[PDB]
């Protein structure tokens, strides 16, 4: 077929935890070719993991993980894991799968062991290491300033704060009006919690007639609710 | 066995000879990689070996080397670019990824407006706040920007956001997060936030009153 | 004896395969008469006179010797080529007329045949045992010949050539005799004790590995791993004493050889000092002696394998010759053409040959008159497909008679009985071929006006205007792509192609819905015109148009009517009407043992001494042809003392050094084959009970992967390391000497070297690919007749045997154009590798004439350089043809390391899962969704839902396997629901420890097995983890109400239940299992009918047992036992897998 690999597992855990993240491969067969495990930071970089080769049986971690994780090439069923044990903080990161490139077509050799590139990845499955769990993100509205500047380019949005986890949808004017709109990257509170401001310039030449609503609609809290905009007043 | 993308974000505008060095560790001895990622999707393959291109691959894309100064070059341009470039190198059985660049758009220095706004009186209540003394619109990122609350030099307690260059007229815009406690925010009345951008041509003074 | 399936071609083609193998054989022994000659020329007029700068005679007659050689080697290459192929020609012809006869007597082989053995063993008889026969009668005897052909031709070109020397060597054979004789005697010996004390200490995997599913349930895995391991470390104790023994005589049989070679050395060196027998004569002897021995010696599995062909052959040609009772095949029988529906029964009597302890058959009257249909019921036990089977004899009851029209049933020709009648049963199956196919199968020559109308009237034309290519679809293995209703109206649809005299219906309308039922009752009433129809009774609702109504009661007429003749008669029919195996490499074999390295050290420094050796041989022959030349008596009698002396050190060393590299490499092979069976069988406890449900990883297979795939991986681990080692030193020193001293012969030599060599490399190429594409086509055919070795009864009855035979033929014929072609391939390669030997002499001496001429080298080294490189490659031929096959024991590692990685979904030995501290047997389902992924086309559980409460039970009531046992395994999480959800004590089953949740759950299956313990290990055996208090047996033992029989017993707690305790009732070892469940204090129980062999007693006493404890605590009950039923606390209902 054309070269598919997708992964699984993942989605939580806190620190002190174990998982198991199973690359299956489809299109090739497994033992040709060696398989890597790519670490892409969150918003930083990106970090190899490990790799094994199936037909000379040889693994090979980073040091930074060395004695912890533990891969595996179950030739079945063209699998690969990756099975981790006492996960940090500092590995929140989003994991991909790939496969070393191969010269020939349908083998690699020992010699230059994935010196060639990686070719084929995956889409990556997010993982976390948070302790607690999630709460609610109780808004607080970012009122408009009574000092708006009058008719000029003001500003206004609302604060959707300690919220959990990721992500949230922030709307205006309910799904009619996201001009203006910027919605905030989830930036992270320091006790492990969240927050996003979501920001609207309008003219205060309609700030009389018009008065609006952020629209907030947190999915996995199992919540949605909203909280009127309006012009602070003393 | 250490990877440096030297020029880190760069900020080249379309239709140049765009350059980027990725100076390796001692002796990979042309086994090093480019890959392409555009944000949020997982990266592609460029060029291999420092040399060769892959399969699919425009040929506009240029890939040169000197003994451990390596290079990847551009002159072409298509706006599909504008993403991050990470230049892995694989050697005995340690491989590295190095921490790429990027490519900024160019575009004239756009004017900072600032706008402060003291915390939700609906807020105060649960013991803390988050005031927030942002800014819009702006060109290029790098904007300085100074709390001082009660005329002090607030350090540590700015939180910054800053969303990806805009599609349409490309400029930047900016989030920053003073938060207090209960205890706090009760004693102080004057609030003075500041920043400072080469498009201004005076580093402004945005304050309020505790009312 | 074993020849008989012979033309006269054959007679032929093996005869003038013999001669040729004669006349190849000898010839070597004439090769070195005539080097004998050369090499006497040479070194006489060289030492005459050496010429290093008239001579032009020594060139007149190395051509002569030229022409002598390569006509001598096209005399081999005709006779090689020759005895090859028609030796291989007489095979492939006889093979196939073998199987082809085997076939045709294995159809007409009958049905208590069947009865009797098993139906794998058939197949893989079929294809092993041929293959056997093939091989054997095959070639191995050309070879054969050949071999003691180079022999006596080796003795006797001694005695003609020189009779003094030739009586000195072969004097001291015997002692070389006695020697590697007894170096048989000793290995054999060992390798009997070493083989039955593992196959003492491997049915406790065949005793643990018969029973997977207990153990895995009662969490019983580390006490097998040490059941196991405590037995490997007994067999250590002689896998050793074999090592050092086998090793030691193999280094005696080569210090005796190169004693040998000393003694004559000496000898005929005082005998060529007296000018009496010249080097050239005097080397004769020497040489032709060594080859009659090694070609002799190196022939001896040619005749075990014969032996094998013998061994096999016995059988198949038994059954070829076997003749049954009534046959499938004679047209001797008398049959009838117009006769009415008569069938009278009478007294008749019939046991199973199979199963005789069960009176089935005990006395039959009906009468059947033309046209009245009878039809017949009976309760769930007695035998009505039986009967059916019976009414068209496919066997021979004891004291009755059955008739149509009082003729005998000795008198109806077999095709005409089973062509006459006609038969839909249970489960009628479908071939592997068309709609259209499997119908004129039905009769074998109809209409296709019969065909439609046929399909129509029964009542299954819809879906084959729906069926894609609508008329000749592929109704694959076992119906797949079909409804259920739909095969029996297309048997219905055969069977109506048919237009019987006698009709029988056999639960063929059991997943239909009731109008096609109808419809096809309708369509048969509407048929039956003057002929009768008898039908096995689902649901009595449709019974009710018969003329007569039947019922059963152990066989018997019991109850016989018509509906309101049967309605107040008061019987029983009241009662019954409200293979990727991915490829390892070498380095993986390997570090599958990096921690033995020093043995193979010592190993392989020892293997390239012990393989250097020749180019010793080589340059010392070189120095004994140097010595020999100007002529100083007094001198030379003193080197040839110094070099007798020399092979006498070399037999030392060489004996030390053997048994080294031999004894090394079998330590470290031991203790491989030691780890590797461990981890292999630790590895097979822990999957998931789908794998070990397959068909491919049966009990047979796995013991077979322990007992002898663990033993070949050290082929492809340490022989071949120590091998490759040594074949470098063999030849590579070779070539580095003689190229110090040959600059330009050696390379001509080393562009011949490569035939000897790869003789075998391109047969292993092309022979592969033909024996690919042979077994592809033997699995074709082999496909076609696992068909009528699955699917017996219906093809007899059918009557279509015949139209398999051709069928069969007609592949056949595949592979023997496979081996016809063989035969060429094999042979002409062959020949190039026999007739190349020769052809070296010839360029090589003549050459070394030219240079010796005009003065570029000594003639001791053309022969230095000649004996290095040509002894070097065939010497490597034969070390390589010492090792064990490669190519096998590289594939054994690849079947050990899929067993390895695969990981089980459910893990039996993972330590995660939310362990629950203390547990409310709170068992509920949702739902549930079921289906064995083994036969996954009957959806088992179609969304069921079950709930029990703390101390209360359920009861599944019902009919046998309903959707019964399922239920009792989704809880043991053997297996996981296709849909559907078991949450337990609230919470979801599908994320618990799953070491622990089975901790709570003892259970007393249909069918309790005692192991290979004593009485006390074995209860006790009902918890693991921690070890049990004499007394909590003993509590146990009068809990369940089991103490007192004991105190009877020899050894109380200490019998010995041996494998499945033959001592024993059904009532007593099921007794134990309550002793068992019990230990464990189980929460929940799953009584699944542990009363098929408990008495009244022994049951009415343990229900008070087995309740009081389980007070307090949930249990399941699928049994079959009203009275147990009744008082439970709940009640459900099994239909198809559907509650209601
Ligand atoms: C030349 C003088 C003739 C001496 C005659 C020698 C033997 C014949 C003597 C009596 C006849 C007895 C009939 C023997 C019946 C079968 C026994 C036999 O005998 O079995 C051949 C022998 C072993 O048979 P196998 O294949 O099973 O071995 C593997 C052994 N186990 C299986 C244990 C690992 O063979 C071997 O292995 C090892 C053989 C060692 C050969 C070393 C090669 C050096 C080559 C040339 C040097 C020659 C110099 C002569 C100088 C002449 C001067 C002009
Ligand atoms: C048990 C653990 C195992 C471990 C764990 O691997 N293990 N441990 C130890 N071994 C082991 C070690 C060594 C051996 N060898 C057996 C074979 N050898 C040998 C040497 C010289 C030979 O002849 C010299 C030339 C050849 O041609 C001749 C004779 N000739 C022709 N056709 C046939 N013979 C000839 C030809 C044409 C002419 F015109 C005249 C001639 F004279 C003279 C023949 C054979 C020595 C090596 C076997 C096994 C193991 O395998
Ligand atoms: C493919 C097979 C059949 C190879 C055929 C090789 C045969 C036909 C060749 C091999 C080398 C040749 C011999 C080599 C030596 C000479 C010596 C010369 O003074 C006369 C020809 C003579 C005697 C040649 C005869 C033919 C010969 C034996
Ligand atoms: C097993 C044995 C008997 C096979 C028969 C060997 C035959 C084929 C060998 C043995 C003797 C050989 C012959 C001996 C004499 C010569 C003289 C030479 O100048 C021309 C070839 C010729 C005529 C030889 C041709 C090949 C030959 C006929
Ligand atoms: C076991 C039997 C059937 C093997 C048959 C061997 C016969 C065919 C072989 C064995 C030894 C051979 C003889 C050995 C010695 C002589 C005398 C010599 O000056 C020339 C070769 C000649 C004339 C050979 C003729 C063929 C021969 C007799
Ligand atoms: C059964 C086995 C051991 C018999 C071995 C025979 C050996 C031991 C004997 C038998 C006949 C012997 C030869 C008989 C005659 C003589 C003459 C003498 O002045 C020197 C030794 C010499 C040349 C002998 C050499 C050794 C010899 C070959
Ligand atoms: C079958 C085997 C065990 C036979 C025993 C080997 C005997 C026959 C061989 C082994 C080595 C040989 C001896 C080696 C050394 C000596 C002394 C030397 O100056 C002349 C030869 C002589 C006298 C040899 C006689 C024969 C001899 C003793
Ligand atoms: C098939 C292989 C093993 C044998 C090939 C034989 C060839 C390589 C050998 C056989 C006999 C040799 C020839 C025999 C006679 C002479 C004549 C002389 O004035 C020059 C060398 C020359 C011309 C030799 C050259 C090589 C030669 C032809």
């Amino acid at each position: 077929s054309e070269v598919q690999l997708v992964e699984s597992g993942g989605g939580l855990v806190q620190p002190g935890g174990s998982l198991r993240l199973s690359c299956a491969a489809s299109g090739f067969n497994l033992y040709s070719s060696y398989i890597h495990w790519v670490r892409q930071a969150p918003g930083k970089g990106l970090e190899w993991v490990a790799y094994i080769s199936s037909y000379y049986g040889s693994t090979s971690y980073a040091d930074s993980v060395k004695g912890r994780f533990t891969i595996s090439a179950d030739t079945s069923k063209n699998t690969a894991y990756l099975q981790m044990n006492s996960l940090r903080a500092e590995d929140t990161a989003v994991y991909y799968c790939a496969r070393s490139f191969s010269i020939n077509g349908s083998y690699s050799w020992w010699w230059d062991q994935a010196a060639y590139g990686l070719d084929y990845w995956g889409q990556g499955t997010l993982v976390t290491v948070s302790s607690a769990s999630t709460k609610g993100p109780s808004v607080f509205p970012l009122a408009p300033s009574s000092k708006s500047t009058s008719g000029g380019t003001a500003a206004l949005g609302c604060l959707v704060k300690d919220y959990f986890p990721e992500p949230v949808t922030v709307s205006w004017n309910s799904g009619a009006l996201t001009s203006g709109v910027h919605t905030f990257p989830a930036v992270l509170q320091s006790s492990g919690l969240y927050s996003l401001s979501s920001v609207v310039t309008v003219p205060s030449s309609s700030l009389g007639t018009q008065t609006y609503i952020c629209n907030v609609n947190h999915k996995p809290s199992n919540t949605k609710v909203d909280k009127k905009v309006e012009p602070k007043s003393c | 066995i250490q990877m440096t993308q030297s020029p880190s974000s760069l900020s080249a505008s379309v239709g140049d000879r765009v350059t980027i060095t990725c100076r390796a560790s001692q002796s990979v001895s042309s086994a090093v990689a480019w890959y392409q990622q555009k944000p949020g999707k997982a990266p592609k393959l460029l060029i291999y070996s420092a040399s060769s291109l892959y399969s699919g691959v425009p040929s506009r894309f240029s890939g040169s080397r000197s003994g451990t100064d390596f290079t990847l070059t551009i002159s072409s341009l298509q706006p599909e670019d504008f993403a991050t470039y990470y230049c892995q190198q694989g050697y005995s059985k340690l491989i590295t990824f190095g921490q790429g660049t990027k490519v900024e758009i160019k575009r004239t220095v756009a004017a900072p407006s600032v706008f402060i706004f003291p915390p939700s009186d609906s807020q105060l209540k649960s013991g803390t706040a988050s005031v927030v003394c942002l800014l819009n619109n702006f060109y290029p990122r790098e904007a300085k920007v100074q709390w001082k609350v009660d005329n002090a030099l607030q350090s540590g307690n700015s939180q910054e956001s800053v969303t990806e260059q805009d599609s349409k007229d490309s400029t930047y815009s900016l989030s920053s997060t003073l938060t207090l406690s209960k205890a706090d925010y009760e004693k102080h009345k004057v609030y003075a936030c500041e920043v400072t951008h080469q498009g201004l041509s005076s580093p402004v003074t945005k304050s309020f009153n505790r009312g | 004896t074993l020849f008989r399936y012979s033309d006269w071609q054959d007679k032929l083609f093996m005869s003038l395969g013999t001669i040729m193998a004669i006349a190849h054989g000898s010839g070597l022994p004439l090769m070195m008469i005539v080097f004998g000659e050369m090499t006497d020329k040479f070194v006489d007029t060289a030492g005459n006179f050496s010429f290093p700068v008239p001579g032009k005679i020594l060139e007149e007659e190395m051509t002569r010797y030229a022409y002598y050689y390569s006509g001598l080697g096209a005399g081999v290459l005709v006779a090689a080529y020759i005895q090859v192929s028609f030796w291989t020609l007489a095979a492939g012809r006889q093979i196939r007329k073998i199987r082809q006869k085997f076939f045709h007597a294995i159809l007409r082989q009958e049905i208590g045949w069947f009865d009797i053995n098993d139906t794998t063993e058939l197949n893989t008889r079929l294809t092993d045992d041929i293959s056997k026969i093939s091989e054997g009668i095959g070639d191995k005897v050309g070879m054969f010949f050949q071999a003691v052909a180079t022999f006596f031709a080796g003795f006797i070109v001694g005695f003609i050539r020189g009779w003094k020397l030739t009586l000195v060597i072969m004097a001291i054979s015997p002692i070389l005799g006695l020697s590697a004789a007894v170096w048989a005697k000793i290995l054999s010996a060992f390798s009997d004790k070493e083989l039955a004390a593992y196959a003492k200490a491997g049915a406790v995997a065949e005793e643990a590995l018969g029973a997977i599913r207990t153990v895995i349930a009662f969490g019983g895995q580390n006490k097998e791993l040490e059941r196991y391991q405590k037995h490997l470390e007994n067999a250590k104790e002689i896998g050793i004493k074999k090592a050092i023994s086998a090793n030691i005589s193999m280094g005696i049989a080569f210090l005796l050889i190169y004693a040998s070679y000393a003694l004559a050395f000496w000898y005929g060196s005082t005998l060529v000092i007296s000018k009496e027998y010249t080097i050239g004569n005097a080397m004769t002897v020497f040489f032709s002696i060594l080859i009659g021995a090694f070609s002799v010696g190196q022939a001896a599995p040619c005749i075990d394998a014969f032996a094998n062909a013998r061994g096999a052959a016995y059988v198949i040609f038994d059954i070829i010759d076997n003749n049954p009772k009534i046959d499938s095949f004679s047209e001797r029988g008398h049959k009838p053409d117009s006769i009415k529906g008569n069938l009278e029964f009478n007294d008749v009597h019939f046991s199973y040959p199979s199963r005789a302890n069960v009176k089935i058959l005990k006395g039959l009257n009906l009468k059947v008159q033309s046209g009245q249909t009878v039809a017949l019921v009976g309760s769930s036990g007695c035998g009505k497909s039986t009967t059916v089977q019976l009414i068209q004899r496919l066997y021979d009851p004891d004291e009755g008679t059955i008739n149509i029209d009082g003729q005998d049933i000795r008198n109806f020709n077999v095709n005409y009985l089973r062509e006459i009648i006609g038969v839909v049963s249970q489960e009628p199956v479908l071939f592997s071929t068309t709609i259209a196919e499997n119908i004129c199968y039905g009769r074998g020559n109809v209409t296709m006006d019969e065909i439609k109308k046929a399909v129509k009237e029964a009542n299954a034309y819809e879906f084959i205007m729906k069926l894609p290519q609508k008329f000749d679809t592929l109704v694959g293995e076992r119906g797949a792509q079909l409804s259920g209703g739909q095969k029996q109206r297309i048997a219905i649809a055969r069977a109506l192609v048919r237009n019987p005299k006698i009709l029988l219906l056999d639960q063929a309308t059991s997943a239909l819905d009731t109008e096609s039922e109808a419809e096809v009752q309708a369509a048969l009433d509407k048929a039956r015109e003057g002929r009768t129809t008898i039908v096995i009774a689902h649901r009595l609702s449709t019974v009710r148009n018969a003329d007569v109504i039947a019922g059963f009661e152990d066989g018997v007429i019991v109850e016989q009517g018509s509906h309101s003749e049967l309605m107040k008669k008061e019987g029983v029919y009241f009662k019954l009407v409200n293979a990727n195996v991915p490829p390892v490499s070498f380095l993986k074999v390997l570090k599958l043992n990096k921690t033995e390295w020093p043995y193979f050290v010592v190993g392989t420094v020892c293997a390239i001494a012990n393989g250097g050796l020749q180019p010793a041989f080589s340059v010392i022959f070189s120095e004994i042809i140097a010595i020999f030349g100007p002529g100083d008596d007094a001198v030379k009698q003193q080197k040839c003392n110094i070099f007798s002396l020399i092979f006498l050190f070399l037999g030392i060393i060489s004996f030390f050094t053997f048994f080294l590299q031999g004894f090394t490499f079998g330590k470290a092979g031991e203790i491989l084959t030691r780890r590797l069976r461990s981890m292999a069988f630790k590895a097979m406890l822990r999957q998931d009970m789908s794998w070990f449900d397959d068909h491919k990883n049966s009990t047979g297979a796995l013991s077979t992967r322990l007992a002898t795939d663990a033993a070949q991986v050290q082929g492809a681990t340490g022989t071949r390391l120590a091998l490759i080692a040594q074949n470098i030193a063999n030849l590579g020193t070779g070539i580095i000497i003689s190229f110090i001293y040959g600059w330009q012969l050696t390379l001509l030599l080393l562009a011949v070297v490569p035939i000897i060599a790869v003789s075998g490399i391109v047969e292993m190429k092309l022979l592969a690919g033909n024996a690919k594409r042979d077994k592809k086509e033997l699995e074709a055919a082999g496909k076609i007749a696992t068909e009528a070795i699955e699917n017996i009864r219906t093809v007899v009855s059918l009557t279509q045997e015949r139209k398999f035979e051709s069928m069969y033929v007609e592949k056949l014929y595949g592979p023997y154009r496979n081996s016809v072609q063989k035969a060429h391939i094999y042979g002409i390669t062959f020949s190039i590798s026999q007739a190349f030997m020769y052809f070296s002499y010839a360029g090589c001496f003549r050459f070394g004439a030219y240079l010796i001429v005009n003065g570029h080298m000594r003639f001791r080294d053309v022969i230095l350089v000649f004996s290095a490189i040509v002894f070097g490659a065939v010497a490597l031929g034969h070390a390589s043809s010492f090792a064990p096959d490669y190519a096998k024991a590289k594939l054994s590692a690849a079947h050990l390391f899929m067993l390895f990685e695969r990981q089980p979904l459910i893990d039996s030995y993972s330590e995660e899962g939310l362990k629950p501290d203390k547990f409310e047997g709170n068992i509920t389902f949702n739902e549930v969704v079921f289906n064995y992924p083994t036969r996954a086309n009957v959806p088992v559980l179609q969304g069921l839902s079950l709930e029990v409460k703390k101390g209360q039970t359920l009861a599944l009531v019902g009919s046998s396997g309903c959707g019964k046992s399922t239920v009792v395994q989704l809880l043991e999480r053997f297996y996981d629901p296709l849909a559907g959800t078991v949450l337990l004590d609230g919470q979801e089953a599908k994320k618990l420890n799953v070491q622990w949740l089975r901790a709570q759950l003892g259970i007393v299956s249909q069918e309790p097995i005692l192991f290979d313990c004593s009485i006390a290990e074995n209860i006790a055996y009902g918890d693991n983890s921690r070890v049990v208090s004499q007394d909590e047996i003993v509590s146990a033992a009068k809990a369940a109400n089991i103490h007192p029989f004991i105190e009877t017993l020899p050894h109380k707690y200490e019998t010995r239940v041996g494998d499945k305790g033959t001592q024993l009732s059904g009532g007593q070892k099921q007794r134990i299992a309550i002793a068992r469940a019990l230990i464990r204090q189980p929460q929940i129980l799953l009584l699944d009918q542990a009363t098929s062999a408990l008495d009244t007693e022994s049951e009415k006493v343990v229900q008070e047992a087995l309740d009081k404890a389980r007070e307090g605590r949930t249990c399941i009950v699928i049994a079959h036992r009203l009275s147990t039923i009744q008082n439970a606390d709940l009640i459900v209902v099994f239909q198809n897998g559907r509650v209601k």
